[PDB]
């Protein structure tokens, strides 16, 4: 009579919960390795606001002929 | 592109431009009659050296042989100039030029003559001379009455001329 266990749902449950909570730590750490390694933009990596990659050089001999795409 | 470094050997080439590149006469002036005729060369030729410019632009990379008919034009617009300086306005012309011979190539030393030359282009070929870039406020140099710098010595055929046209009132 002093033998007041958990019943066995309960700890069915209860153990499911913690097992649900481990596997979405599971994927969240494989979709943190996976949005890491993946190729950012321009802007995201190395100038936000001169988004252009393309060089305009020099400016003080600048002959017609010199900029090609 | 740099100047030549440690040696170098001038090589000519011997050999005629193909034949579905037409014949172009050249310019044939030196550098000083060149430069007094600089202002009536881009009072004449603006579209057609900008078209030149542009079309070489716009090539992007083939400007030697795509522009060819542009610099042709540009050409033949600068000999034109030249030839009308010549059968009209060859005495100015001459004074100018020996003037900036004696100078440094510096055009302060020679208003005198630059005076007699623009009068004369603009009133016998609709010429004028017109630095651009500048405000309604700013004074151009070459009009100025009393600059700061002044000639060494002032070419004598120059102070001459002016002076008889000042008495003749042909300025």
């Amino acid at each position: 009579t002093f033998f007041h266990p958990k019943s066995r749902e309960d700890i069915l449950n209860e153990e499911a919960k913690i097992v649900q909570a481990l596997n979405n730590q599971r994927e969240l750490t494989i979709k943190m390795h996976e949005l890491k390694r993946e190729e950012k933009d321009y802007a995201h990596s190395y100038s936000p606001l001169f988004s252009d990659p393309v060089p305009q050089g020099g400016s003080i001999g600048k002959a017609p002929g010199s900029s090609r795409e | 592109p740099r100047e030549a470094a440690a040696h170098w050997v001038p090589f000519e080439d011997k050999a005629n431009m193909p034949d579905n590149v037409p014949d172009v006469v050249e310019v044939g002036a030196t550098s000083a009659p060149l430069l007094s005729a600089s202002y009536f060369i881009g009072a004449k030729c603006k579209p057609y050296n900008d078209d030149f410019m542009l079309c070489r632009e716009e090539s992007q990379g083939s400007g030697a042989i795509d522009c060819l008919k542009e610099g042709r034009r540009v050409t033949r617009c600068a000999v034109s100039v030249i030839e009308d300086i010549n059968k009209s306005c060859l005495d100015e012309f001459r004074l100018h030029w020996q003037c900036l011979e004696q100078n440094n190539h510096q055009l302060s030393g020679c208003r005198k003559a630059e005076a007699l030359l623009n009068k004369c282009v603009f009133t016998k070929l609709n010429l004028e001379k017109k630095i651009p870039g500048l405000r309604p406020d700013e004074e151009p140099v070459f009009l100025k009455k009393d600059p700061w710098i002044k000639p060494a010595v002032d070419d004598f055929k120059s102070v001459r001329a002016y002076a008889e046209a000042k008495k003749n009132g042909t300025l």
